[PDB]
């Protein structure tokens, strides 16, 4: 992104032209634009003539895709409303994929990938750590493992101190990371990652709610049936309910019920 | 003015070998329930089809798709002379050849895939020079009638041997691509096309009239609606259907 806006006015459009030109010749190819929001925020931040001309150059290049030439343009941004709506036109960036923060299962999956090279101890429970990372992205989990690795390092060869350009392998293979090292990393101020609206699958079943079998079967008729038996609703012709209201005294598991029913359907 | 000269209108039946007429008109022209008719138009050309009864058609109009439309080299509004031709007999052997720019990607037995199911007991009256279109296999392939044994015109029977020499032909000048846009390639815009057409019909089809008459035609037309409805598609369709030039400004 900023690589293009760093080039002087004129050389900017040249690089964009050369980009598509070089990738089209090497077909099949994938053209990936990084910080697209820094290029085309044509709303209130489109203040000036230079900016608008740069955006249009890309727009022409997007339309300039002859289709028979097989290149696909991908891009990334912080939020949908950052990009210029002219790029949202069905014919350029027509397909959109929302990739929000990972959930509990997501963070667990990530941690194993970032710890695939390091020797994890027996007491280390990655599933536990993934559950208590309330609002963590992929990169923040990396820094979590890294700062915890440094904790495990400042206790081993640190006392020995081997000032060399090449560390011995036997020393590194014997090194291990404990659960307390992950505790220390979480205890610091570095897990302070951005917190958004969490969309996940509830890890709470019906067993956390005593009794109330009547509302269980009631809820299943409202959500389980129109997804597991959509043919039956079309058979009888009725239309599924769009919502339910829970009423009663506080602390009776209204929130727990709403989560539990989502758990039964395995939905978000 | 001869009650046998009619005006080509939009088609309801998208079949390649059909010409729709009104009920009382066929009684005046002495036409039967399947009589092979002969159409003549501009650039001195002929075409053969089958006349049917259309309740939605008017007396002074005749419905036909873009295939017959392009074969006569005419546009919506031109004059054509229809006449009964009962001397048309069955065909014997027919040599036809496809166009190069419509087979790019597919190969093999074109006869069994396109030709055979297309003429399968349809009794389609083709003529030497006609260009018909067969759709299938998730695409469209154009064929041009090169030579027929009962020259010039004959009917394709399901017993008629259909020869395919397998030799791609060049594209002529006045041969408009059937893959392009037309009024039959856009939908949902009923009243939209209705307003649009009658606004740009006269000034485009007869510029001489407006340069002679003291009537002002609309110069600029704006198209509303959300993206994806096919704004550009509509505009190019009018130009391709009226023969007028088209220049786009992105």
């Amino acid at each position: 992104g900023p690589e293009i806006m760093s080039k002087l006015a004129g050389e900017s459009e040249s690089n964009l032209r050369k980009a598509f030109e070089e990738a089209e010749k090497n077909a099949p190819a994938i053209i990936f634009i990084d910080e697209l929001d820094a290029i085309a925020p044509k709303r209130e931040k489109t203040h000036g003539e230079v900016e608008r001309r740069i955006v249009s150059q890309l727009l022409t290049l997007m339309d300039g895709l002859k289709q028979r030439a097989h290149v696909i343009v991908m891009a990334a941004t912080n939020r949908p409303n950052s990009i210029d709506p002219a790029l949202r036109r069905f014919g350029r960036f027509d397909r959109e994929v929302d990739i929000g923060i990972p959930d509990a299962t997501g963070r667990l999956e990530i941690l194993q990938i970032h710890t695939k090279n390091m020797k994890l101890a027996d007491d280390v429970d990655l599933e536990q750590v993934a559950n208590e990372t309330h609002g963590h992205v992929g990169a923040d989990l990396a820094a979590l493992c890294s700062e915890a690795a440094l904790q495990a390092i400042r206790k081993k060869m640190d006392l020995i101190d081997l000032e060399d350009e090449t560390i011995d392998a036997e020393v590194m293979n014997s090194l291990a990371v404990t659960m307390d090292d992950f505790r220390w990393a979480l205890s610091q101020s570095n897990p302070s990652a951005l917190r958004e609206t969490v969309v996940e699958v509830p890890q709470v079943t019906w067993e956390d709610i005593g009794g109330l079998e009547d509302v269980k079967r009631e809820l299943q008729e409202l959500v389980q049936y129109p997804v597991e038996h959509p043919d039956k609703f079309l058979k009888f012709g009725m239309t599924p309910s769009k919502g339910v209201l829970f009423y009663g005294p506080p602390g009776c598991g209204k929130t727990l019920l709403a989560k539990a029913i989502a758990n039964e359907c395995q939905a978000n | 003015n001869r009650p046998n000269r009619l005006i080509v209108d939009e088609a309801i039946n998208e079949d390649n070998s059909v010409v729709s007429l009104s009920q009382p008109k066929m009684d005046e022209l002495q036409l039967f329930r399947g009589d092979t008719v002969l159409l003549k138009g501009k650039k001195r050309r002929e075409a053969v089809c089958i006349v049917l009864s259309d309740d939605t058609c008017s007396d002074e109009k005749i419905r036909m798709n873009r295939v017959v439309r392009n074969n006569l080299r005419v546009r919506l509004g031109d004059v054509i002379s229809i006449q009964p031709c009962p001397d048309v007999k069955y065909g014997k052997r027919i040599h036809v050849l496809p166009i190069d720019d419509t087979v790019e990607g597919i190969t093999g037995n074109l006869f069994e895939v396109y030709l055979k199911p297309y003429f399968l007991e349809a009794y389609r009256p083709i003529r030497k020079g006609d260009i018909f279109l067969v759709r299938g296999g998730m695409r469209a392939v154009e064929f041009k009638v090169v030579e027929t044994d009962p020259s010039p015109y004959c009917i394709v029977a399901p017993d008629t041997v259909i020869h395919c020499e397998g030799e791609p032909i060049k594209r002529e000048d006045e041969e408009e691509s059937l893959n392009e846009v037309g009024y039959d390639d856009i939908g949902g815009c009923r009243k939209q096309l209705a307003q649009i057409k009658e606004m740009v019909e006269l000034p485009l089809r007869h510029p001489a009239l407006f340069k002679a008459i003291g009537v002002k035609p609309p110069r600029g037309i704006l198209l509303y609606g959300p993206p994806g409805t096919g704004k550009t598609l509509i505009a190019r369709a009018v130009a391709n259907e009226t023969g007028a030039f088209f220049f786009l400004i992105n």
